[PDB]
């Protein structure tokens, strides 16, 4: 019945020195039954990334919705949408369904192409926006992530370092959660390039 | 009564012709000429601008060539405003098809949809049609490079090279004269320019009076690149061809 | 009862002309001059205040209107049609943009939105087109500065400088000589002032000129302090005195 | 040019609304009816053309009550008047339902006015072909009124309309000039019968049936009631008497 | 003139006339004749029915509205159907909701208001039929005449349709006599038939030709056609 | 086509004749009015002409009390005038309810103009043949006078006049203001401003007035009211001992 | 909430406490539950704050419009509007309101509109949670045609008791005097009413 | 519940579905086909609430058939599924959601690769080597997790399905009356008429 | 959440804490609870996070448009009447509890609005889980005729009461002073008394600690 606990999954993004990183687990199941070992939850429209945890059907639906919305935007405005802006789009798009929400917990991460400052944010299922300087966590293992992050985190880490951190944060938080895990993916984000690495992790 | 002031925009003449469509097609023939040429590795859209001046800003201008989606574009001939309306709706249908099937929309599907909206204004409603005609240049997995055209009646057809707006007959003849099935983009460009050159109702074909676009499927990539020529680039290609 | 006028009132004539549209454009020709000149670091839009009586108070009428804190509009045509175009323009800047992205629309898009409103009056059932033409000037973080004209057909175009209404042709010509791509805003204001002088028949001073600009950010106009992102509105209406100080430097 | 009179909301070059004006003629072609305000009420009377002996005496009633304290009488297109009264009735109820007190005459009047005026704002309705004299007694006195097809209405010391209009107003003016004190409803009833009788001369061809009704703060309690029996003959007599 | 002002019911002529309404009244004149007349105890309707060929039926001209009310039509039949139905409904409502037989006078007021809408409204069309309504109620016998202009009148008697003026003058003299035919239905009927005879020219009223209806004190609105009207010629 | 003179659509010269014919309708009554601003009041005077002896004189006015603070005078036929009053009232009430403060004069005006602009653009609506003069003493702007017309134009005046003899009164007033140089009668009491008003209407229309020939309306801080035949007389007497 | 309205020879006075609670917390101890819907037509509010504010706000509007159009509204009419809203919307409102106003012909008047939306005109009325306690006192100490001074007392004593016993009442006692003389605003502090 | 399994081998997709339709205390039919051909290279199996089941399937059929005609082309399997997902995802928030779960197996003629998609009544879709709806998954996923290999032949897949079927008959409480197997490959769709005993 | 408003001699100031919670977990250690409705009209909100922001943006928008349409500075009673009427329409489903204050042409104002649409006016108010700790303080130290300086303290302390004694509040204090003549001043993070102490160790993992399977580059442009 709790829409937010049927499929399972987690997402977390942090900010480093001229970088951000966002990672997620690959699981998709139906309660106890693990069904898919290949379900990614991080998406990107241009250089803006959005990870979504929650009811898989809604995760998929909102991605589709944001692709559409981002695409049109690009045609009218003639430039790729920015993180600060996308965040507002997500927020409003969520609040639009205030009394029959999408059971999700989105996370936005990216680097403003103009100013270059790293940016990340998270939202509740109805649009409350939480813009933070350190990290954003979401999913069934939110508590665990909040635990790993709060401790493991420290300001201005370089890309190569942030990777380890975000990874250990995700990895260990997942292992204390039944509904998450089954593989993980991390995105290291820099102005110029973005790297995607898959992690070896307990497959239980 | 109210009827008293109704023009009956959707009626047939005693000859079985739709007045307003006919009269809109007329409006269109007074509009700048747009040309689309379909190659074996690209498609070219070129357009001649109407309403110019020393003061008009051509840099940040795009009054004839619009991007419908990453793989499709249109050249317009007619009321620039009437056009935008259709274009905005065409842009959405592209995205709707994407959301629904998770595949880019097939050029003809986009086209047919637009044309059906036009036909509507033709058969019911009591409103004036749109004084617009498009040439669509797009690419897709099923047919590849495609060039089509639609007009106020809502009829559409496909071409290897075509033109719309003023001096169609002239440009068409010229097109039928030098176009050949196994052409090349860089060549189609020239032809397009040439054609505009011999139909222009102005002195010389200067960059500031043109809009140019090509849809190329570069060999070293795979994705269909849509490039809307920037003023400087128009001037350049205009020089290469020789009009100067 | 009920608006039974469900058919277009603007149709196609056998020559391809949209009558009501050409006509509205005539109404535009008959209206007072307004112009806009774009500089490298600003834009100015100006017009004359055709006081319809010395008993009427000129100040209680803004021919130049703020659409957003970074975009302004001026016209030439049937004033009322404008006023309501402003209302709708200000409202749509919110409904289709601030209420969705949390930032004001960029000029071209807001223009595009106004434009659409007008086009619809060229096709919808039961309405006559708008008897106005507008010059909208603004600035936005990504496109810099811009000036646009929108006609009753709904067509719109970007200008380096221009004029509309009564003395349009002459002024369009005057601007073409004076203008260049290295003008600082003061110079354009000046040029605007000159170009405007030539159209103006009688009195010429800050009590008959309405000139507004789109330039640097003005924190002193914000009304609050403490937030380092909203640097302040870039649209400023010149005061009577500010105009005179440049008039007395003819 | 012309044609300014084929549509109801059109303003002529002189700023007139011809349809409203033709409506008036329809009125002028109708029976006379008047209203005399008095010291504490209003009386209404109307001429009733006896088209034939086949018409059942005293049955085709023309004066109408709105609510319980308002009398309405009109000349012209009878149905149009009925239409106006039905709305009059609905408007009173709406007012009573929300405010409890029955509708004040001035209020009632404006209500009728705004309805008629509305019928001169669109070309999909024709103005009313009646003038209505109506009024009654409320919280503060008597009120007599007259409404024209244009929607105009004002308060009257006496009022008349229809073919006998002029002779009636003539008499009415006599009364106002001679009795500045006011008139007892008892007298008004008589005088009404007179004015009607005299007003019948402008149509001296067909026999007529007299109809009176009153609303008086002391003779009918402030309620609209028709004049019947004893009280009716007295006036018919006083009338047939002063005719010579 | 006319040709510009008769285009619809929402246009007044410069004289203050409504041409569409007037044209409507004309179809009534084109229709067959019917007479209505009442005493103090009964009300009768006699109507000349009109055939098309000697090979067809004679269009029914009388309709029963309730057990106490009915009418005869002259003009466009469809329109009478539509109007009788309405009178049928209003009669029903009175019964169901108030357990009250609809007053003929009110039946009148209701019809008038129904027609009037089509005579001030765009694209509508006046009704093209006149009606002779009869009924017995709490206040005795009644006869009402309805015209598409919206005018409804109560009379001791009358007739409408082509040549109607014949019987109309007849009754107009015959009044003092018929208004006293109380308690003798068959007589009133005769008076009605006689009346109807005054608007004849074609051929004498026959079995397939006549239609009579009667309502009264102890007589429910009943339709007599053909075989039964034999005795009244 | 040639119907462009029937519905509010443009003519080839770019004009709306129905709008223009509407302006001509405004003069059908033959009443002139003017309004001037005091130091802290606003007065409007309008002639009152009661021709018929069978009319109740107290029921004839083109002055309407819109809200506790706003007063309006109409130059136009009565049925279109009242139609405009009702709506003004309705708008003022709705404004208070939704926004929490009394609707300002200029705002009521603008709103009223906007409605007019709409009849100017939609075929089915006919403009109303009336000019509306709104007066009050705005809590934020001082005494005010805003006028709107069938074209949907509205603006603020130092003082204004309207009617067939608009220009006569206008020029007389314009001259008074060129003389004083200020934008309002420099008087403390509204009773005096009412005087000035009537005075100048006389000096310009070249006519003398009785108490049943005028209709006066004044607007002070937190109230607008119409004068009684008697209050007017007190004004008529105060002037007939000066001139 | 503790409210009442008492008519007297010169007009009528409306009295009320000034407490608003969310359960047992005192949200506001200085509330004004005496609200004007017209110059001389006021109402005492008891029940939901929102509901009553909402209702009052609307009645004011309807009355304002009434004024502009047909002049000064009677108290009875003020009541009818209230009744209309309260009755027609009974399933969604928790509002018991007392309407009182002064008029030249009718002198002072009080109408009580209880929960069902019924309307009752009475010499005086009391309502609000604390009212139950004073049914006795008020029925014993109320006489007609009292004087301003007397009436002010009766209200002051009645409400003081109500405030004493009911925990949902308290604060200060506000009154509103409505007579030809106009409109006066009275207030009485605890340190005065408590030891009466 | 009814059984719905699907297994994508190297050159085909095999869907196996139980033949029983039970209502209350009795098995009404033992030969039901819980499948509809969406297009000549796309088959969809379904399971769920009584009527919704066939109703949903036939509806999606109609729509895909219509498209095929209007465009004289065959949507890719990926296309049909997304379409299907959207019809479900929109249904979950309707008045009476379609309570159906489907497996879509199609052979993509363009990519020349077989595909199997699992989508539940919520519009939860995912692409897999093999999948199942209901309780069946609860035994088969582990079984297939062990015996499956990506390069299996169609025959090998059939044998693997067999295993899946035998385990289900051994441990599931309901007698589902066997399954109907179907193979979707380059040449279309064919029903293995010999699975009741192979 | 803990919010207050205290009117002073020539204005009104408001403050609020900066903690947001998803149950017993701290979602945001520093969210902004003060919202600009118009330049000189601010609102402090508590209740459902998104509702307070949504209802605030919405009414702020419509307020901006009313200003432009009337050529006048916005008035608090307008924001007050609009908020109230919106909230009331929603029968409490929009869980917005707000203290709306600011200066306008008519003076300085201070009101409070509850999610069901009832409004209050007072010289000092507080709302939120911390409403009691704050009000306690307010009822202890308020007096009439406070200086801008005194009010700021009063408000600040009250918020501190909440931060300390209410688990439903925390982190920092934000203030917005709206003085009659001057431009409204927003003092974001006026006070920051809950700074986390320096960590004992650093968990900078030596690079290579994490096991990667496959590595690839992402394409970000078109
Ligand atoms: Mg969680
Ligand atoms: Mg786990
Ligand atoms: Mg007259
Ligand atoms: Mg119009
Ligand atoms: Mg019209
Ligand atoms: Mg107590």
């Amino acid at each position: 019945s709790d829409p937010s606990s049927i499929n399972g999954g987690i997402v977390v993004a942090m900010t480093g020195k001229d970088c951000v990183a966002i990672a997620c687990d690959l699981r998709l199941g139906s309660q106890s039954l693990g069904v898919s070992n290949k379900f990614e939850k991080i998406f990107h429209y241009g250089h803006v990334f959005l990870g979504i945890t929650g009811l898989a059907t809604d995760v998929t639906t909102l991605n589709e919705m944001f692709r559409y919305k981002t695409n049109l935007y690009k045609l009218k405005e003639e430039r790729a949408i920015e993180p600060e802006t996308f965040t507002q789009l997500v927020s409003s798009s969520l609040y639009e369904r205030r009394f029959g929400p999408y059971f999700v917990g989105p996370v936005v991460a990216g680097i403003n192409s103009k100013s270059g400052k790293p940016f990340i944010a998270g939202f509740d299922l109805i649009g409350c926006i939480d813009e933070a300087k350190d990290f954003i966590v979401s999913g069934t293992a939110s508590d665990q992530l909040f635990g790993m992050c709060e401790s493991l985190y420290e300001p201005n880490l370089e890309p190569e370092d942030l990777f380890e951190t975000i990874s250990q944060a995700l990895l260990n938080a997942a292992d204390r959660d039944a509904l998450s895990g089954w593989g993980a993916v991390v995105y290291i984000i820099k102005k110029d390039e973005v790297v995607k690495r898959y992690l070896k992790m307990r497959q239980d | 009564g109210s009827r008293r002031y109704d023009s009956r925009t959707t009626i047939f003449s005693p000859e079985g012709r739709l007045y307003q469509v006919e009269y809109a097609l007329e409006s269109i023939s007074h509009a700048g000429t747009a040309i689309g040429i379909m190659a074996s590795d690209g498609i070219v859209l070129a357009a001649e601008r109407k309403v110019t001046s020393t003061l008009l800003e051509q840099d940040t201008s795009t009054e004839k060539l619009y991007k419908l989606n990453d793989k499709i574009a249109v050249a317009v001939a007619g009321l620039t405003a009437d056009a935008e309306i259709l274009i905005n709706t065409a842009r959405i249908h592209a995205q709707n098809y994407l959301k629904t099937y998770n595949e880019d929309i097939p050029v003809e599907i986009l086209v047919r949809r637009l044309s059906d909206i036009k036909q509507g204004y033709t058969q019911h409603g009591g409103l004036r049609p749109f004084g617009v005609s498009f040439i669509y240049a797009g690419y897709d997995d099923r047919y590849g490079y495609q060039l089509y055209t639609s007009n106020p009646s809502g009829n559409y057809t496909g071409w290897k090279a075509i033109s719309v707006g003023a001096n169609t007959s002239a440009a068409q003849t010229l097109l039928q004269m030098d176009y050949k099935d196994d052409m090349k983009v860089d060549d189609a460009i020239e032809l397009a320019l040439k054609t505009l050159s011999k139909t222009t109702d102005s002195s010389a074909l200067t960059y500031d009076r043109l809009e140019f676009a090509t849809i190329r499927k570069g060999a070293n990539d795979g994705e269909v690149y849509q490039k809307i020529f920037k003023p400087q680039e128009i001037k350049d290609i205009l020089v290469k061809t020789g009009i100067t | 009862m009920t608006d039974r006028y469900s058919f277009s009132l603007t149709t196609f004539s056998p020559s391809g002309k949209l009558g009501q549209i050409d006509y509205a454009l005539t109404a535009v020709k008959q209206g007072v001059t307004s112009l806009g000149i774009k500089a490298t670091n600003g834009v100015v839009i100006a017009t004359e205040k055709k006081s319809s009586s010395p008993l009427a108070m000129s100040e209680t009428l803004s021919k130049v209107s703020l659409l957003t804190p970074d975009i302004g509009a001026v016209y030439s045509g049937m004033g009322p049609d404008y006023r309501v175009l402003v209302d709708k323009s200000r409202k749509v800047a919110h409904t289709s943009y601030k209420r969705i992205y949390g930032e004001y629309p960029p000029t071209k898009l807001l223009v595009s939105e106004v434009a659409k409103i007008m086009q619809e009056a060229t096709q919808s059932g039961g309405v006559r087109p708008f008897g106005v033409s507008l010059l909208i000037a603004g600035h936005d973080e990504f496109n810099g500065f811009s000036l646009y004209q929108v006609d009753p057909s709904g067509s719109y175009f970007p200008w380096k400088a221009t004029a509309i209404g009564k003395g349009s042709v002459a002024a369009k010509t005057f601007l073409e000589k004076r203008w260049n791509d290295e003008l600082e805003l003061e110079d354009a204001i000046h040029i605007a002032l000159l170009t405007l002088k030539e159209s103006v028949e009688g009195e010429f001073n800050g009590d008959t000129i309405e000139l507004a600009i789109i330039g640097d950010e003005n924190p002193d106009l914000l009304g609050y302090t403490g937030i380092p992102t909203d640097k302040g509105p870039r649209f400023r209406k010149l005061t009577s005195q500010e105009i005179n100080d440049r008039l007395e430097a003819l | 040019g012309t044609g300014y009179d084929l549509s109801n909301s059109v303003f002529s070059p002189d700023g007139r609304n011809f349809q409203v004006e033709y409506a008036v003629k329809a009125v002028e072609n109708g029976t006379t009816s008047i209203g005399i305000k008095c010291n504490d009420g209003v009386v209404f009377a109307v001429e009733k053309l006896i088209t034939s002996k086949l018409l059942v005496p005293q049955k085709n009633v023309k004066i109408q009550v709105v609510d319980r304290h308002i009398g309405c009488v009109y000349s012209g297109l009878i149905p149009d008047g009925r239409h106006l009264v039905n709305r009059g009735r609905e408007e009173a109820a709406s007012f009573k339902k929300l405010y409890k007190t029955p509708i004040p005459i001035p209020a009632f009047a404006d209500r009728l006015g705004q309805y008629v005026q509305a019928h001169t704002l669109y070309n999909s309705v024709r103005p009313f072909g009646v003038s209505t004299i109506f009024g009654g007694v409320d919280k503060n006195g008597a009120h007599l009124y007259m409404l024209e097809p244009s929607g105009s209405y004002w308060g009257y010391k006496g009022a008349a309309t229809g073919k006998g209009r002029q002779s009636a107003k003539a008499e009415l003016e006599k009364l106002v000039d001679h009795h500045p004190e006011g008139l007892s409803a008892r007298e008004a009833v008589k005088q009404a019968a007179k004015i009607i009788y005299l007003a019948h001369e402008d149509n001296k061809e067909k026999d007529f049936e007299l109809e009176i009704s009153w609303c008086s703060l002391s003779e009918t309690n402030g309620l609209h009631k028709f004049v019947k029996g004893d009280l009716l003959q007295e006036a018919i007599d006083f009338a047939q008497k002063e005719i010579n | 003139f006319r040709n510009n002002y008769d285009g619809d019911t929402v246009t007044f002529s410069p004289t203050g006339r409504l041409f569409q309404v007037e044209y409507a009244l004309e179809a009534i004149k084109q229709g067959s004749v019917t007479v209505g007349l009442r005493s103090n105890t009964h009300a009768v309707l006699v109507a000349l029915k009109r055939n098309a060929d000697e090979l067809s039926s004679y269009q029914k001209k009388i309709i029963k509205c309730d057990e106490h009310m009915g009418l005869s039509l002259a003009g466009l039949a469809p329109d009478a159907r539509v109007l009788s139905n309405y009178l049928r409904q209003q009669c029903n409502y009175s019964s169901l909701v108030f357990n009250r037989k609809l007053a003929v006078e009110r039946a009148g007021h209701l019809l008038c208001d129904k027609a009037q809408k089509n005579t001030q409204s765009y694209g509508g069309r006046p009704y093209g039929v006149g009606l002779l309504i009869i009924g017995y109620d709490k206040s005795g016998a009644h006869l009402l005449e309805f015209q598409p202009s919206g005018n409804v009148t109560e009379l001791y008697g009358t007739a409408i349709g082509a040549r109607s003026q014949g019987a109309k003058t007849y009754l107009e003299r015959t009044l003092d006599t018929f208004i006293k035919i109380d308690g003798n239905p068959d007589e009133l009927i005769k008076a009605g038939v006689e009346a109807i005879s005054q608007s004849l020219r074609d051929e004498s009223l026959t079995v397939d030709n006549l239609s009579i209806a009667i309502v009264g004190k102890d007589t429910p609105f009943t339709i007599y056609d053909g075989e039964a009207v034999a005795k009244y010629i | 086509a040639g119907y462009d003179r029937h519905i509010t659509i443009f003519s080839p010269e770019g004009r709306l004749y129905q709008v223009e014919y509407a302006f001509k309708a405004t003069n059908q009554t033959n009443i002139n009015s003017l309004a001037v601003r005091g130091k802290d009041c606003t007065v409007v005077i309008s002639q009152k002409k009661v021709p018929d002896k069978l009319l109740d004189p107290t029921t004839v006015s083109y002055i309407f009390c819109i809200s506790r603070t706003i007063g309006m005078v109409v130059n136009g036929p009565i049925p279109d005038a009242r139609n405009a009053a009702l709506r003004a009232k309705a708008e003022a009430a709705e404004f208070r309810y939704k926004y929490g403060y009394d609707m300002p004069c200029d705002v009521l005006a603008k709103r009223m103009a906007n409605l007019s602009q709409i009849y100017t653009q939609r075929a089915y609506m006919r403009p109303l043949g009336v000019i509306l003069t709104f007066v009050s003493v705005d809590e934020e702007l001082g005494p005010s006078i805003y006028k709107t017309d069938p074209a949907g134009y509205y603006v603020g005046y130092k003082a204004t006049a309207t009617g067939p003899k608009q220009q006569e009164i206008t020029t007389n007033l314009e001259n008074h203001f060129k003389k004083s140089k200020i934008d309002h009668i420099n008087e403390e009491s509204w009773e005096k401003v009412v005087e000035f008003a009537i005075t100048h209407m006389i000096d310009a229309l070249g006519t003398e007035f009785s108490k049943n020939d005028l209709e006066v309306g004044v607007a002070t801080k937190d109230k607008f009211f119409t004068l009684s035949a008697e209050n007017i007389e007190e004004r008529l007497v105060a002037i007939a001992e000066q001139d | 909430t503790s409210i009442m309205a008492v008519t007297f020879k010169d007009g009528v006075i409306l009295g009320a406490d000034s407490r608003t609670t969310t359960g047992a917390y005192i949200a506001n101890r200085v509330t004004d539950k005496l609200t004007r819907v017209h110059d001389k037509i006021w109402c005492c509010r008891s029940g939901s704050a929102a509901d009553t504010q909402a209702i009052a706000d609307i009645v004011q509007y309807h009355l304002e419009l009434y004024t502009s159009q047909y002049g000064t509204p009677s108290t009875e009419t003020a009541a009818s509007v209230f009744k209309e809203l309260c009755y027609e919307n009974k399933d969604n409102l928790t509002a018991g309101i007392i309407v009182a106003g002064y008029d030249d012909k009718n002198k002072g008047e009080v109408y009580t509109i209880p929960l069902g939306g019924s309307v009752h005109k009475l010499p005086y009325a009391i309502a609000g949670s604390g009212s139950t306690f004073i049914y006795g006192y008020c029925d014993k100490n109320f006489r007609e045609n009292m004087s301003k001074e007397e009436t002010v007392d009766f209200i002051k004593h009645s409400l003081s008791q109500a405030i004493k016993w009911d925990g949902s009442s308290g604060g200060v006692i506000r009154m509103v005097v409505l007579t030809a003389a106009g409109v006066e605003r009275l207030i009485f502090y605890p340190d005065e009413y408590e030891q009466l | 519940m009814d059984i719905i399994l699907g297994i994508r081998v190297q050159d085909s997709v095999i869907l196996a579905s139980s033949k029983a339709v039970t209502r209350g205390i009795s098995v009404l039919k033992d030969s039901d086909d819980k499948t509809r051909q969406l297009s000549p290279h796309t088959l969809m199996s379904f399971a769920g609430e009584a009527g919704d089941t066939v109703q949903f399937a036939e509806y999606i059929q109609a729509n895909i058939q219509l498209y095929s005609i209007r465009e004289d082309y065959e949507l890719s399997p990926q296309a049909v599924s997304s379409f299907v997902r959207q019809e479900l995802a929109k249904s979950i928030r309707s008045r009476r959601p379609y309570q159906v779960n489907v497996l879509i197996g199609g052979y993509d003629k363009k990519k020349n690769k077989p595909e199997l998609y699992q989508i539940d009544y919520l519009g939860t879709k995912v692409e897999l080597p093999y999948g199942a709806h209901g309780y069946s998954g609860f035994y088969t996923f582990s079984l297939l997790d062990h015996h499956y290999r990506p390069d299996m032949t169609t025959e090998e897949g059939l044998d693997l399905l067999k295993l899946c079927v035998q385990e289900l008959e051994k441990r599931m409480p309901m007698d589902f009356k066997g399954v109907i197997v179907k193979i979707v490959d380059k040449d279309g769709i064919r029903q293995v008429d010999d699975f009741q005993a192979q | 959440t803990t919010i207050v408003g205290v009117k002073f001699n020539n204005g009104v100031v408001i403050a609020a804490d900066t903690r947001s919670t998803q149950g017993p977990i701290v979602a945001d250690k520093n969210c902004a609870k003060l919202h600009r409705i118009s330049p000189k009209i601010w609102c402090a909100g508590a209740g459902t996070a998104a509702d307070t922001e949504a209802v605030t943006q919405l009414i702020g928008s419509n307020i901006e448009l009313h200003s432009l349409y009337t050529s006048r500075e916005p008035r608090v009673v307008s924001a007050l009447q609009m908020l109230k009427q919106h909230l009331f329409k929603y029968q409490g489903h929009i869980g917005a509890y707000l203290i709306v204050a600011g200066v306008d042409p008519t003076g300085s104002h201070l009101f409070s609005i509850h999610a069901h649409g009832s409004t209050d006016v007072g010289y000092y108010l507080s709302l939120g889980s911390g409403s009691l700790a704050a009000m306690a303080v307010l009822e202890s130290h308020w007096k009439q005729d406070l200086t801008k300086e005194e009010a700021i303290k009063l408000a600040s302390d009250a918020i501190q009461a909440g931060i300390w004694n209410d688990l439903g509040s925390g982190s920092n204090v934000d203030v917005c002073v709206m003085e009659i003549g001057k431009d409204a001043e927003y003092l974001r993070n006026y006070l920051t008394p809950n700074v986390r102490e320096e960590k004992q160790k650093s968990y900078k993992f030596p690079r290579g600690t994490t096991a990667v399977l496959k590595e690839s580059i992402v394409n970000i442009c078109d």
